[PDB]
């Protein structure tokens, strides 16, 4: 019971974004929307913008999203290292441990956490000071259309569930810490750590969600579908550096991309 | 080979 709260009171402070406020946004001004290049300009050349983009000027509308977000991808590893710190008994375990765990582990905590600011109209971006239309992101030349779609496409079907904050930051506490992760110095601990984890969700489940007695099953067929996602997303990244010559990885992508497909 | 994550945990 104390291992569930102080995962959400972890998650809390960890993430700027969190569900509600995504949702409710969704209050002088609606956040300003990029559904054109035009839009996006205009967009990437505001104040907010120039701030917390690093200051980007590739010259290539596609080039600049895939690095813009990158910014997105550091961030929220970097928060994810800190969760995962927070979580009882991940503390414990040796540093290939830990590092193993988050190589495989921030890609697919990002996808089930990138949901919540997510519509099937469009994504949050600038935490949540624009919106940038799904459709515009699939228009962009291949094959950086790819990326975005079926995270989308993961992001419908498990947008349906529907999860409170709580019940994510148990969700990413486990897709964080997996038994079978290549290369683990010790399995038992992080199985045991995973059974406490899993436990408490099911626990949580039925006090929560009473009208969904079936909510443990499907939230466990998740991470599958995220294991793949992940590869595909790796696959994708790949071909990006190898064709083109104008994108850009940043120094912590590069090491937990690497040897992670 | 992971610089940047032995950094993050350690601090
Ligand atoms: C830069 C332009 C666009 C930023 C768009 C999307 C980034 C958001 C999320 C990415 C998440 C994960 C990335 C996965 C990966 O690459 O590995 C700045 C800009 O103009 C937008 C700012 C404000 C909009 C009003």
């Amino acid at each position: 019971k104390s291992l569930a709260k102080r995962i959400y009171e972890a998650y809390l402070k960890n993430f700027n974004m969190n569900k509600v406020k995504a949702r409710v946004i969704l209050s002088n001004n609606p956040p300003f929307v990029i559904h054109d290049m035009e839009t996006l300009c205009m967009a990437e050349k505001t104040l907010v913008a120039k701030l917390v983009a690093n200051g980007i000027q590739n010259k290539e509308a596609e080039v600049r999203i895939f690095h813009c977000c990158q910014c997105t991808s550091v961030e929220t590893v970097t928060e994810l290292t800190e969760f995962a710190k927070a979580i009882p008994g991940f503390a414990n375990l040796d540093l290939n441990d830990q590092v193993t765990l988050l190589k495989y582990g921030v890609y697919e905590a990002i996808f089930a956490m990138l949901s919540s600011v997510m519509n099937k109209d469009g994504m949050l971006v600038a935490y949540g000071n624009g919106f940038i239309t799904r459709e515009f992101l699939k228009s962009l030349r291949k094959p950086f259309c790819d990326i975005m779609e079926p995270k989308f496409d993961f992001a419908m079907k498990f947008n349906a569930l529907e999860l409170d904050d709580s019940d994510i930051s148990l969700f990413v506490a486990a897709i964080i810490c997996c038994g079978d992760r290549p290369g683990l110095l010790n399995v038992g601990h992080i199985e045991k750590m995973q059974e406490g984890i899993v436990h408490v969700l099911r626990l949580h489940l039925q006090s929560n969600h009473p009208d969904d007695i079936f909510l443990l099953p499907k939230l466990l067929q998740k991470m599958a579908d995220l294991r793949q996602l992940v590869t595909e997303h790796a696959q994708l990244v790949q071909i990006i550096k190898k064709t083109e010559s104008d994108a850009a990885l940043h120094p912590l992508l590069q090491e937990i991309y690497r040897d992670m497909y | 080979r992971h610089k940047i994550l032995h950094r993050l945990l350690q601090e």
